[PDB]
RNA sequence: AUAGGGCGGAGGGAAGCUCAUCAGUGGGGCCACGAGCUGAGUGCGUCCUGUCACUCCACUCCCAUGUCCCUUGGGAAGGUCUGAGA
RNA sequence: GCCAGCGAAGUGAGUUCAAUGGCUGAGGUGAGGUACCCCGCAGGGGACCUCAUAACCCAAUUCAGACUACUCUCCUCCGCCCAUU
């Protein structure tokens, strides 16, 4: 019954990063991972010592729920637009074997097909902001659910913009008609020190996305548990 | 100072939220009448105010400003006429006033309380105190010479199988025994009945020449069976008075009953005493304290000095003997040592300790449910160890209520229970217990405890029950001092959870024998068939589609004939209650593990081995047998009565090894060709106007017992309920030997008692753990 | 002849504690009823206004108790993540956080507030490590035993 | 099966160090040592030493060091014993390759004394038979 | 006849009559064996945090146990210190529990030889010390 | 005669779906003992010497704080009277 | 006609600013259908698919009984009218 395992996209400074850890430790979170933005613009490879959370945090994550220490993981988010950049992921898989759970962000439906079948990742980043044309096809979804591949839905609609509220709820329901809810997680990015929600608050926010009446609670608990369970055998 | 100022707010957050929930429980919508505890609520508080306490009445007098015919008949003669039908015990006016009275095979007795106390009876049994009224257990006194009262009964108890009573020499003076009787020595394995047996002989003669007595404690379904067998085995020979005895017994007092005849050759005097004295089973850890504190021994030194005006001279002649005077002090000293004993779970096996008791309504505390813990003094360590190790009170065991003329004089005085209640209103004692004692009720009683779960090694002392034996005239007068100490009293349903959580079968009819169990199972079949025809269809689940003949527990006239037809083709209703063979059967089903050589431990201190040829020799030695099995569900199960035990397949063991918390497979439905004869019957019934076989009854039970269901069914469950002791579903029922040894031969490997069960209202197989604890 | 209610708890977890001093029942009723009209339309703005009322609020502590029906608890409990920008004289950014959705039954809703309060002061012992504040914790334990 | 055990009787053995007591140790599981340690525990009543006997035990030995100090109470009849309950880290390495794992077993230690605990016990509470 | 065939039931071990009084103002917990370990520490956590709900008030608990039980009764006490995280002083008291065994085969010529046996117990007492 | 279709009245100590997964919720239940308190065996010390060692030999593994079990709105709970829990 | 009570933990639901008859899927029974299978007496059974499963109403200490409000239903007793022989 490992509950409230979500991921954050957060690096600017150690003061803003530790504030999100202490806030997530306050609410319900027992597994908090930090994502890294890697794109085709700068083409940087910082894999070996990106943050070193265990060498900077003061050794005591304490929650007020189960009262257990937090397993802090390191995850990677690769923004892929061109198929020439997708071949970089197949080259760094044997050079540096870190970043236990790998998440990729596709943009083309031809590249989305090889991401669900041929590309060896763990989660799929699906964010549609400010008129991003990307339609969903049913055979690449039906292979990824049998493989065990998950799909992300990263939201932050409540603070920045009101126009961005509509693209997060409309692009979600285009996926709900096809995927049916076999492995769907809903994490949230946080740049400001207060851009996170409560542990039981996600259970209605998944029902706000629709998708279920009871299994939306399992989208933050059960489907998030399968990310570390499937990604552990990929590393070893 | 924000970290300091936040502490004052969070401290008051723990104060205000605690005071908002504590005052509101005492407020109850600002009402005085609902502030009372829920056990102490009466709905007649508005008609008469006298049903309220004194301190709560003063507020209700201020609330009164803001907010059928008479009966003049002799009620004693009314209840005398009503006693001609039933048996009508002395404590019937206590029980019928606050219990659901249901007429049964004998008389009407208390079964369920009017207040909901199902969780309260178990809670008053492992922690608090409890007591019952079990007076239907008859007794048979047998007076005769010592050489004749054993030769006529030696071929009835089967010495080499169960517990003996004849020459065991330890159950004689010290304690009682418990065993199962049978028929004559021709060895039929047909008729059987459990009897808690008592020996006592006089110590100072020490020879087989005096009068030797022994009692047969039995069940009223066996009262027609045992009394006609002992007769066949030994020798083929004004004022308003309270009818303390029976009217059925006194109406048959001249022709037949009580059966008190003598035998010419053997000298065996059969004394039938069905209702001669009453019995109360006192069960609990705190039941050992209220038996000690409320009951006080009779002062033999006060009366016997100079006061001699009135009879009870039978105790005066006892006080005249100086040996009985010093013996009564030893009987009280161990009885006062019982207050040092903390629980009746550690006292070896059914001890007997009788003494003389001055009646405990002399104290009669004013408060109700006045429960007290132990005193903080815990001295006399050497005196407690003397009784725990040896436990030989032969001098102190003096069952003085076994005399005929003395027990008559106990009842002959005919004391009034209401006139003594006026004595506290005449003397007007505010807080003292002052009763004048020139002549009191100095009559003895008997104290016998009973251990629970001796064969089962799970709890070892669950049911710790004392028995207070006493004559017929002292009924409710001895009942009422226990009520004001904190005792919650159950009934027959509480007498049913006494055995099913102790893993022993119930004594009326749940074990299948020939004269007794066939009459109660048919009576059990008449109650639920009336309930089955009471409910209209589309509300109950059908039984042809799901399972087999259920919840009617009589296919074992042909089920035990079928399991012998499966094996032998390639004396009836036998129960293997032989504890020498049950030690072997406990080794096969009980330990189900493998580390080096044996189950759950490598030394074992026993004999581990696989021999299938010796198992087939047991089946040819005892054909058509039936053995009870205690079984334990692992998770996600709830056993009902009359559920079927089914043999698992090879695919059931592979799925549970692959996945933990795996629910069992479902049941494929069966075809019902009997539906076409229903519209044939309904259209013929309406034709003849202008054999009742509707939805699960048919007289064709032969081919279904062979192979009907998907999984092969082998056993039933009689006591099906979820346990408050273990914490899960614990069923209790009966299987056959050939059903076990066919499953046990298939699995010499890992876990063996993992056997699925299927309730008849469902279609879901659920697995339990078979373990025979003998 | 009676209505089945639902009682949901909330907690303001934020820095700059002048926002916690600016709490009122008139502001909170004008905040929740407005943000339902911003997320949902005029349907949920009045379907969650016929039973909605405030009952329990401590500005120094930060626990919010709200009323809602059996048929309309899913609209209030889904509008809780979208509550930002509590506009006042200063610059404030609070955000509510649920603890446990209690189905009616005020008594055990206050019982969960006690066990949440007891777990907060025990963790606060070693993390703060102040001599003047530890004596104030001993004033909280002693007065709680007197209850 | 190679263990690595650290010692976390820490502050209390200060005044015990000035008396040089007789330490009694029970590692995990040894049956004949009960006949060996009680041979010296009976001898320590006869040999000239101070009233200070130090016991220890962890893992499964925490139920055997209680029985070891109980039999000596039937002979010496000590009136004060301090039973302290502290974490004890056991790092064993067993072969499946070599696998290392850290275990936190409970520990127990009984300090039989008679004279030195007269200014003591504000809240220590030794039993007095 | 203690070698070939004999029944050996163990009767009971006296604790005291105190668990009729001990669940009123304090709270007592008898740790058994072969039931569960995760359930027993959860029963220690709820009974320690029950204020005006459990029996009357949460003040202090302490734990009994016999010679097999004290291997795991010490395990629930030390994990409560890291669990409850507060200042909870642990004091233990050892004593002797008598144990009377009865063995009697189903034979006329035999008599039950009652053996003497003792077993070790502990009284791990958990305070509520103000930090 | 065909209780074939339609409708209505009276009566019963009539009855008012169950099961499986999952979730919510109020609770209840969740057993002081391994024939290890001079325990047994092995190799040394030693035949009187054991701050002797090893065997989860009785598996109880695990960052051990319940992924444990059962039950949770009726035949009339509704009124609204009579009677019982002294 | 008149006279008798106990503040003490914890109701196989036990709430008290007043919890709980949930969803999906598979059945039962009551209508309807078959290009499907088996048994061979034109017949019957099984398999599969569609649909009905309600109204009256709500525990507040509990139980027995009377009375009253009822229909997805089953049993008994009949009436009226239509049509048929």
């Amino acid at each position: 019954a490992v509950f409230a395992d979500l991921d954050l996209r957060a690096g600017s400074d150690l003061k803003a990063l530790r504030g999100l850890v202490e806030t997530a430790a306050h609410l319900g979170y027992s597994v908090v991972a930090i994502n890294h933005i890697v794109d085709f613009k700068e083409k940087k490879q910082e894999i070996e010592k990106p943050v070193a959370v265990s060498e900077l945090f003061t050794t005591l994550p304490i929650v007020q729920g189960k009262s257990r220490p937090i397993k802090i993981l390191t995850r990677l988010t690769i923004i892929v637009s061109d198929p020439s950049h997708c071949n970089v992921l197949r080259a760094t898989s044997s050079r540096a074997r870190l970043y236990d759970v790998v998440a990729v962000f596709p943009k083309t439906e031809k590249l989305f097909h090889i991401a669900c079948t041929h590309l060896d990742v763990d989660l799929v980043c699906i964010t549609v902001t400010e008129k991003l044309p990307f339609y969903f096809k049913r055979p690449p979804i039906n292979v990824a659910i049998d493989r065990g591949l998950a799909f992300e839905l990263v939201y932050s609609p409540a603070i920045k913009d009101s126009t961005m509220r509509r693209y997060t709820i409309s692009s979600a329901l285009n996926l709900m008609q096809i995927c049916k809810g076999k492995n769907v997680i809903i994490s949230s990015a946080a740049e400001r020190p207060l851009e996170i929600r409560g542990p039981y608050d996600v259970a209605n926010l998944g029902l706000l996305f629709g998708l279920s009446e009871s299994d939306a609670k399992a989208a933050v608990s059960t489907n998030c548990r399968a990310a570390l369970l499937h990604g552990e055998t990929r590393k070893t | 100072k924000y970290i300091t100022a936040s502490t004052f707010a969070q401290a008051r957050a723990a104060e205000i939220s605690a005071m908002l929930k504590a005052v509101t429980q005492k407020s109850s919508n600002s009402l005085v009448f609902q502030t009372l505890p829920r056990h102490m609520r009466r709905r007649a508080m508005s008609h008469n105010v006298k049903r309220l306490p004194r301190r709560l009445q003063e507020i209700a007098q201020k609330e009164a400003e803001k907010a059928a015919r008479r009966c003049h008949m002799n009620r004693t003669l009314e209840f005398n006429r009503r006693q001609k039908k039933n048996i009508w015990l002395e404590t019937h006016i206590w029980h019928a006033k606050r219990f659901h009275m249901v007429k049964k095979w004998g008389y009407c007795l208390g079964e369920r309380p009017t207040v909901k106390s199902h969780r309260a009876c178990y809670r008053a049994m492992t922690n608090r105190c409890l007591l019952q009224d079990l007076s239907y257990y008859c007794c048979l006194e047998l007076k005769g010479k010592e050489e004749e009262i054993l030769k006529a009964l030696s071929g009835m108890c089967n010495i080499d199988t169960g517990l003996t009573f004849a020459a065991v020499h330890c159950l004689s003076g010290k304690r009682q025994g418990s065993l199962v009787l049978y028929r004559v020595n021709k060895y039929p394995r047909e008729m059987l009945g459990p009897v808690t047996f008592i020996w006592k002989s006089q110590r100072t003669p020490g020879d087989p020449s005096e009068s030797r007595q022994l009692w047969i404690w039995l069940h009223p379904t066996l009262k027609q069976d045992i009394l006609e067998e002992i007769k066949a085995a030994c020798q083929c020979v004004g004022e308003n008075a309270k009818p303390i005895k029976k009217i059925i017994g006194d109406g048959t007092r001249d022709p037949c009953l009580p059966y008190s005849w003598i035998s010419p050759t053997t000298g065996i005097i059969i004394s039938d005493l069905t209702m001669e004295m009453n019995r109360f089973r006192l069960i609990g850890p705190l039941s050992h304290s209220i038996l000690t504190e409320a009951i006080k021994a009779a002062s033999v030194h006060t009366v016997g000095e100079d006061t001699e005006e009135t009879p009870h001279r039978w105790w005066i002649e006892t006080c005249k003997k100086p040996d009985s005077v010093s013996l009564h002090c030893r009987q009280e000293a161990i009885f006062e040592l019982l207050g040092g004993i903390t629980s009746p779970a550690e006292i070896p096996a059914g001890t007997i300790l009788g003494l003389t008791v001055g009646d405990p309504r002399i104290n009669l505390p004013q408060k109700k449910s006045k429960a007290l813990p132990n005193p903080e003094k815990c001295q006399d360590n050497e005196k407690v160890r003397q009784l725990l190790l040896e436990g030989v009170p032969v001098e102190c065991t003096h069952s003085f209520i076994w005399n005929q003329d003395i027990c008559k004089s106990v009842t002959e005085n005919k004391i009034s229970d209401q006139d003594l209640n006026r004595m506290r209103s005449e003397l007007l004692v505010p807080g003292s217990q002052l009763i004048l004692g020139p002549h009191e009720s100095k009559i003895p009683i008997l104290l016998i405890q009973q251990p629970g779960k001796v064969t089962g090694e799970d709890r070892l002392g669950w049911g710790s029950g004392w028995d207070v034996l006493l004559p017929k005239g002292w009924g409710m007068a001895f009942w009422i001092p226990f009520i004001y100490r904190g005792v919650r009293v159950g009934g027959l349903k509480e007498s049913a959870v006494h055995s099913q959580y102790k893993r022993s079968p119930n004594v009326p009819g749940d074990f299948p024998d020939c004269p007794a169990g066939m009459l109660f199972a048919e009576e059990q079949a008449k109650n639920l068939l009336e309930k089955y025809k009471r409910r209209p269809p589309a509300k109950r689940p059908n039984y042809v589609k799901l399972g087999t003949l259920a919840p009617f527990c009589c296919p074992w006239e042909q089920l035990t004939q079928d399991w012998e037809s499966r094996v032998q083709a390639y004396s009836h209703l036998c129960v293997l209650r032989s504890r020498k063979l049950l030690k072997q059967l406990s080794a096969w089903c009980g330990p189900s593990s493998e580390d080096s050589r044996g189950g759950r431990r490598a030394p074992g201190r026993g004999q581990q081995g696989l021999t299938r040829e010796a198992c087939l020799s047991i089946l040819g030695h005892f054909p058509r047998a039936l053995v009870w099995v205690s079984l334990s569900l692992l998770s996600k199960g709830s056993p009902e009565p009359h559920t079927m035990i089914c043999v698992p397949a090879k695919e059931d063991f592979l799925q549970l090894h692959e996945d933990w918390h795996y629910c069992g497979p479902q049941e494929s439905k069966h075809s019902d060709p009997f539906r076409s004869k229903i519209l044939k019957q309904k259209e013929k019934k309406k034709r003849e106007k202008r054999e009742a076989l509707t939805l699960g009854l048919w007289s064709g039970p032969l081919p279904r017992v062979t192979l009907h269901c998907s999984r092969t069914l082998l056993g039933f469950v009689t006591q099906g309920d979820f346990s408050m002791a273990v914490g899960c579903g614990e069923a209790l029922g009966f299987v056959s030997l050939t059903g076990l040894l066919d499953m046990l031969s298939s699995q010499p490997a890992a876990q063996r008692g993992l056997v699925l069960l299927r309730p008849p209202a469902s279609l879901q197989y659920r697995f339990a753990r078979i373990a025979i604890e003998v | 002849v009676r209505f089945k209610h639902r009682y949901l708890l909330c907690e303001l977890v934020s820095d700059d504690p002048r926002c916690r001093l600016s709490l009122d029942d008139r502001v909170l009723s004008s905040l929740v009823r407005d943000t339902i009209a911003r997320v949902h339309g005029t349907f949920g703005a009045a379907a969650c206004s016929i039973g909605f009322a405030v009952r329990y609020l401590n500005a120094y502590t930060g626990i919010v108790l709200l009323r809602c029906r059996k048929e309309f608890y899913q609209l209030v409990w889904s509008a809780l993540p979208f509550i930002t920008y509590l506009e006042n004289k200063g610059h404030r950014y609070p955000c509510f956080f649920n603890t446990l959705h209690v189905g009616g039954t005020i008594r055990t809703c206050q019982k969960f507030l006690i066990q949440y309060n007891r777990r907060q002061l025990l963790i606060l012992l070693q993390n703060c490590t102040d001599e003047g504040e530890r004596e104030a914790i001993q004033k909280s334990v002693t007065r709680s035993c007197l209850l | 099966m190679e263990n690595f055990r650290k010692v976390r009787g820490g502050p209390g053995s200060g005044p015990f160090a000035d008396l040089a007591p007789g330490a009694v140790h029970m590692r995990v599981k040894e049956g004949s040592k009960i006949r060996n340690l009680m041979a010296f525990a009976t001898a320590s009543m006869a040999q000239p030493a101070t009233r200070a006997i130090v016991f220890s035990g962890c893992g499964r030995a925490t139920t055997k060091t209680v029985t070891c100090a109980e039999i000596l109470k039937r002979r010496l009849a000590g009136l004060h014993q301090v039973t302290r309950l502290r974490y004890r880290s056991v790092r064993e390495v067993w072969q499946s390759a070599s696998l290392s794992v850290l275990k936190n077993v409970p520990g127990l230690a009984i300090l039989l004394s008679k004279d030195a605990l007269d200014p003591r016990q504000p809240g220590y509470q030794p039993p007095n038979p | 006849g203690a070698v070939e065939a004999e029944l050996d039931p163990v009767e009971y071990t006296l604790r005291k009559r105190l668990p009729s009084r001990l669940p009123r103002r304090p709270n007592d917990i008898y740790v058994n064996m072969k039931t569960d370990f995760k359930a027993q520490l959860a029963r220690c956590q709820k009974l320690l945090d029950g204020g005006a709900r459990g029996q009357n008030a949460c003040s202090e608990i302490y734990i009994h146990g016999l010679g097999l039980a004290i291997n795991r009764a010490i395990n629930i006490a030390l994990q409560l210190q890291a669990g409850s995280f507060g200042s909870l002083q642990v004091a233990a008291n050892t004593s002797t529990v008598e144990l009377v065994d009865e063995l009697e085969p189903e034979t006329d010529t035999r008599e039950p030889l009652t053996r003497i046996r003792n077993n070790s117990a502990i009284h791990i007492r958990v305070f509520r010390v103000t930090p």
